[PDB]
């Protein structure tokens, strides 16, 4: 008698989200909204700069 | 989840902002107060 049963806090699902292709990056929600990036331009997605 | 936010304005000045949430599950903050402060010393010869 299956149930499902979960329970990943959600900042795992913020920390799971990687890195961003896009120079945006992605959201910390927090208070005003809040743009969070890391860049190493050896990657591919940043490699043209 | 309280979060107070200080962005510079100008000289001295800031600007204060507040938010709340529900920590664990919220994204949603809802600001619930904000005002401005200057950080100007004071004259306090006329005091007392």
């Amino acid at each position: 008698d299956f149930e499902e049963y979960w329970d990943e806090p959600n900042q795992s699902k913020m920390v799971k989200r990687g890195p961003s292709n896009n120079l945006l990056g992605h959201d910390q929600f927090a208070g005003n909204t809040l743009m969070e990036l890391f860049i190493d331009i050896n990657k591919s997605a940043h490699q043209y700069l | 989840h309280l979060q107070t936010s200080i962005t510079p304005t100008t000289k001295g000045e800031f600007k204060v902002e507040f938010f709340i949430k529900d920590n664990r599950n919220s994204t949603k903050w809802t600001k619930t107060s904000n005002g401005r402060i200057g950080l100007f010393k004071h004259n306090p010869k006329n005091n007392k």
